[PDB]
RNA sequence: GUUCUGGUAAGCAGGACUGGCGAAGAGGAAUGAACCUGGCACUGUGCUAAGGAACCCAAUGUCUGGACAGAGACCGAAAGAGGUAGGUGAAUAAAAUU
């Protein structure tokens, strides 16, 4: 079963993170950008080393497309969180989900 | 503005909402505190209401401070109710365990031979049955399942209760072929003693003289007479309004 | 943080250097602009020269040495404005600089009397030996006779959740 | 229990190396001589500093009844000579790390058969 | 703010003391008593044949608690070398009060107070025992713990007074006469 | 992350401070189990706590009490309601989040073996001064009609038995293995397996 | 907002000066015609204001003093004692005290 293999392949090679919010103020949301936390990264200086890296959301139960790709654009705040952009806008139903950080840089056009 | 004169409320709010009882047969829901210092005994029973009559009794009750010399004796007329109480038969037992959510039942164990009157409660319509109810259970005696069951009850329980039914066939005026079943608690001694006392008595008949004696005080639980839908004047006792 | 500056200035009219006097003023402030502000304030109250007739010729910072961070005793004479009037007083402090002494007074009065730093005025700062000390507070620390243990616990790690069997504090 | 008095040895918050207290100012502040190391190329530095007591943890005592700055630098470089920033497994190259991993992993396969 | 506060109590020749945490336990001729000081912020230890309390950098109302702690420890030590006593005396202008001792000196009954026909019953707290005095109107209490002894005596005194009467005409009562250590 | 679980021992933490940290995790998809809810600590005298709770019982719906507030009387359920109101519970996202939480008085038998976490920033001895009073939630709730105190004391005694047995069972294996591995019979086979992997 | 006249006053009646709402959206004071920031065609990337930074809810921590009242963060007078932190001026002193 290909899904079980594709997971183990990704698990061995990537860092792990979770999606927790869109970019927002107290009143309005900006769904083009999403906010991520990475496992053991806990300062803004530590987080700067990931700016530019590729990210992937893998979803095996999906009928349309099994994974969405994206890129980390900027650091956010002072405790090591980041801001990222994806080829499609993330649904509110997909918040709380697991994200993979891929250890190589890509250009803003590739996504 | 405040009302002109004071008066009490009509009826008690301790009984609201006043809805209809679900079935006609009551469970004893609360039992007196156990005491390990006494012998094993039963705490309750079932009875049927017959009717009323009156009696005359002698009395000598007066104030302790009353200065009268003579040992005055006086007749008093009193009304009384008669209840019929045929012997109940024991047919099984249940053990319970204490938890953060109250008492929960662990297992139930039944006698090897059960009566037609008690099996009749398990089906809905009396005259239409294949009667294959408890026919496979007796194997559990041969297999030692019963002996494993008693072990588990004896090992892990806080409260033990017996199951008893009433012999409806002795009271023909009821027009009833299904026995009534009640769960009754055992107080006194330790869990082991309680279980042995029960085991000795499955299938046997306990007379009312085991449980109660003359002059005792007892609590009676029942469902009242029915009166249908009714207006406020009778349901809560409110006054009738002006005639015009 | 607080710094020490010394400002120099002269009078001018429709023509230059109208008096041959030069006036000076030492001040504790956070920056040069707050220093220059104080110079204007004192001139207008002790003399009557308003800014349009003044010129500042120099501002200099004053700095100590103290490479070994040696600890010294200081006494300070001050006043402050309350709701009633102006209140004068004297207090003693310990530190590694005159500015270290002065920043501790400003913090103290704000804590004890609910006053913003701009309503407090320093009159004198003096360095003292052990025989000069007047009040009770610092004398035990000056005579070198103090030890104490730690009352506050300290965290071992930056992690939010840790295993029950780990060591938690210090 | 230890005490904060001249010659106490302390660690600072989230730090591995020892430092030493030199004078006591008030009931909440002290002057310390502090040791630290640049992981960029083993460049050490020792310097004096004023610190509040809520950032330090005491661990022991030494004399220094009378000493100069250069002497106490000597005391400190001896004291923390053995210590390190990180476990070497994270510093070495990939093949060396794998070689070290194998030792542990094989030892378990022996123990689980021998027990 | 006080820089340093210390208080000390000396352990006599026969006595033995231990400290587990903030519980302090005492043993000696008359028996054993113990008390837990976990509700006070203080450091307690045993050092050179003394019991020592200490604090640093504390407020005025924290040092009052330290001192109070030290006085309680002394009462425990004293009470262990000899117990304490309290003496009670019945007083009456018309109706003689009478006393009964029951349960080996653990229960006291009082009868005929101001002519009342109902009885009163008082129970002894802890180690305490009740005994008859020099004439019929006297009682003595004896025990290890100054707390337990004095609390008991107080409860008797506080209940055995007139109510809804003018106390400067009706002066009857049971009063605490004498208190001290036993010889 | 969805699919991660965590078990928390609630003893010695200040109630309102732990609750904030827990609520953030529930919104990130973690499943949380809290154990020992009867040992959480509140600051101040118990006298003040009693008055704050009396003012709460007075609140009710004027025209129908079966709509009005429900006043919960178990330590587990009380701490549950403290966490509930730090989440967006009027909306679906909060209702989903709440169903990821379980709270127990004592420790149940299915959670004796599992390893347990703690939150150093919220422990009383870090976050409060020593010179002031505090009380436990188990101490307040007996005054407002909790009825299962004794059931929890019996549970607490089973835990102590399991702790001593597991520690005794561990220390023997530690000794056994450490004494074993110094032997030649062990150190020989290291070579015998390495001959086939070098 | 700053000021004035009549009235015990009033979300009361009536004038003067400089900006508003009327005819003004957006972000902030939980909510509010008029208060704070600041004037609007339509898109994209960066930065700041006012106001925030345990959790609801995007971003939070540190240092030094006070304070124990179901207090305060939101909140009433003349009159006062008690507890505690500091200033100044009088004494006395065989630790200090008033």
């Amino acid at each position: 079963m290909e899904v079980i293999k594709k997971i183990e392949l990704k698990e061995r090679v990537c860092a792990k993170g979770t999606l927790y919010s869109h970019k927002r103020s107290k009143k309005n949301i900006y769904p083009r950008y999403s906010l991520i936390t990475i496992e053991n990264v806990k300062t803004r200086e530590a987080a700067m080393k990931y700016v530019g890296n590729a990210v992937e959301l893998f979803k095996p139960e999906s009928t349309k497309e099994e994974s969405i790709h994206g890129i980390i654009k900027a650091v956010h705040g002072r405790s090591g969180a980041v801001r990222a952009k994806f080829s499609r806008n993330i649904s509110p139903v997909e918040m709380g989900s697991k994200v993979y950080i891929k250890l190589y840089k890509m250009n803003e056009d590739e996504i | 503005s405040c009302r002109n004169y004071s008066a009490p409320r009509h009826g008690s709010l301790a009984y609201c909402p006043k809805k209809r009882a679900k079935t006609t047969k009551p469970a004893i829901k609360s039992f007196p505190k156990d005491d390990a210092s006494k012998p094993v005994h039963l705490t309750g029973y079932l009875a049927y209401k017959v009717g009323m009559t009156h009696v005359v009794r002698l009395s000598t009750r007066r104030s302790k401070t009353e200065r009268v010399l003579k040992e005055t004796q006086k007749e008093v007329l009193d009304a009384v109710t008669i209840l019929e109480v045929p012997a109940m038969r024991i047919f099984g037992m249940v053990g319970y365990k204490s938890t953060v959510n109250g008492l929960k039942a662990i297992k139930t164990v039944y006698a090897e031979h059960l009566d037609e009157q008690v099996l009749a409660r398990l089906r809905k319509r009396n005259s239409r049955s294949s009667k294959l109810m408890f026919k496979l259970y007796p194997q559990k005696y041969e297999n030692g399942d019963i002996k494993r069951d008693y072990e588990l009850l004896k090992r892990e329980s806080d409260v033990v209760r017996v199951l008893a039914h009433t012999q409806v066939s002795k009271i023909p005026s009821l027009n009833l072929k299904k026995a009534h079943i009640l769960e009754i608690q055992l107080n006194g001694g330790t869990i082991e003693e309680k279980i042995e006392w029960a085991i000795e008595r499955l299938e046997k008949e306990i007379p009312v003289s085991e449980v109660f004696s003359q002059q005792d005080l007892i609590d009676v639980i029942g469902v009242t007479k029915g009166k249908g839908k009714e207006g406020t004047t009778k349901r809560f006792g409110t006054t009738i309004l002006q005639h015009k | 943080a607080i710094n020490e500056y010394k400002v120099y200035g002269i009078k001018i009219d429709d023509n230059g250097v109208v008096g041959d006097e030069v006036y000076a003023h030492i001040v504790f402030a956070t920056n040069e602009l707050l220093a220059k502000s104080s110079f204007n304030k004192i001139l207008k109250k002790q003399k009557k020269i308003k800014p349009k007739n003044t010129k500042v010729i120099k501002v200099e910072e004053i700095k100590e040495d103290n490479k070994d961070l040696d600890v010294k005793n200081y006494g300070i004479d001050y006043y402050y404005k309350s709701k009633r009037c102006d209140h004068k007083g004297y207090k003693e402090f310990r530190g590694v600089s005159r500015c270290h002494a002065v920043d501790k007074l400003l913090c103290d009065i704000g804590g004890r009397h609910s006053v913003k730093r701009n309503l407090i005025f320093i009159m004198k700062v003096k360095e003292l030996t052990v025989d000069e000390i007047k009040k009770d507070k610092i004398k035990i620390f000056a005579m070198e006779d103090v030890e104490y243990p730690a009352y506050r616990n300290v965290l071992r790690s930056n992690k939010l959740f840790v295993s029950e069997n780990e060591k938690l504090f210090n | 229990m230890y005490f904060i008095k001249p010659g106490c040895l302390i660690k600072k918050k989230f730090s591995i190396y020892t430092s030493i207290v030199i004078s006591v100012i008030d009931n909440n502040s002290v002057v310390i001589q502090s040791y630290d190391k640049s992981d960029n190329g083993d460049v050490i530095s020792i310097d004096r500093e004023v610190i509040n007591v809520s950032k330090i943890v005491p661990i022991g005592n030494i004399d220094i009844k009378n000493k100069s700055k250069k002497e106490i630098d000597g005391i400190l470089v001896e004291e923390n000579r053995n210590l390190k920033n990180k476990d070497d497994v994270l510093l070495m190259n990939d093949f060396e790390r794998f070689k070290e991993q194998l030792k542990k992993e094989v030892e378990d396969m022996v123990i689980e058969e021998m027990a | 703010v006080y820089v340093y506060v210390e208080e000390k109590v000396q352990i006599p020749e026969g006595c033995k003391v231990e400290v587990v945490n903030k519980k302090v336990t005492v043993t000696g001729p008359k028996g054993t008593v113990s008390k837990d000081f976990s509700h006070i912020f203080v450091f307690i230890d045993i050092h050179e044949e003394n019991v020592r309390c200490r604090l640093w950098n504390c407020r005025k109302q924290e040092r009052s608690k330290l001192i109070t702690c030290s006085k309680l420890i002394k009462n425990m030590i004293d009470g262990s070398m000899s117990g304490y006593f309290y003496e009670l005396k019945a007083a009456y202008k018309h109706f003689p009060i009478t006393f009964e001792i029951k349960e080996n000196g653990k229960l006291l009954i009082v009868k005929n107070f101001l002519g009342q026909k109902w009885a009163r019953e008082f129970k002894m707290i802890g180690d305490t025992i009740i005994k008859q005095g020099v004439t019929k109107d006297h009682l003595i209490l004896e025990g290890i713990s100054k707390e337990d002894v004095s609390q008991t005596a107080g409860l008797i005194q506080n209940n055995c007074l007139p109510k809804n009467l003018d106390r400067r005409i009706f002066q009857d009562g049971v009063y605490i006469a004498t208190k001290g250590l036993i010889e | 992350m969805i699919g991660k679980r965590i078990v928390i021992d609630a003893i010695g933490h200040v109630a309102g401070k732990l609750a904030g940290h827990i609520a953030k995790e529930l919104m990130c998809g973690i499943e949380v189990v809290i154990v020992h809810a009867e040992n959480v600590m509140f600051t101040g005298p118990i006298k003040r706590g009693v008055g704050k709770f009396n003012s709460h019982l007075n609140k009710s719906c004027s025209y129908n009490p079966l709509r009005g507030p429900f006043h919960l009387r178990s330590p587990s359920m009380h701490l549950m309601k403290v966490i509930k109101r730090k989440l967006p519970h009027r909306k679906s996202k909060g209702q989903i989040a709440l169903k990821r939480l379980q709270v127990f008085d004592g420790c149940p038998t299915e959670y004796l073996s599992v390893e347990k976490m703690v939150c150093p920033r919220d422990k009383l001895e870090y976050t409060t001064s020593p010179i002031r009073k505090s009380y436990k939630l188990g101490d307040l709730m007996i005054k407002f009609g909790w009825k299962y105190e004794s059931v929890v004391e019996k549970m607490n005694q089973n835990e102590e038995q399991f702790k001593i047995e597991e520690t005794e069972k561990q220390k023997v294996k530690e000794q056994k293995i450490e004494e074993l591995k110094k032997s030649n019979k062990f150190q020989q086979r290291v070579e015998e397996i390495m001959v086939q992997m070098a």
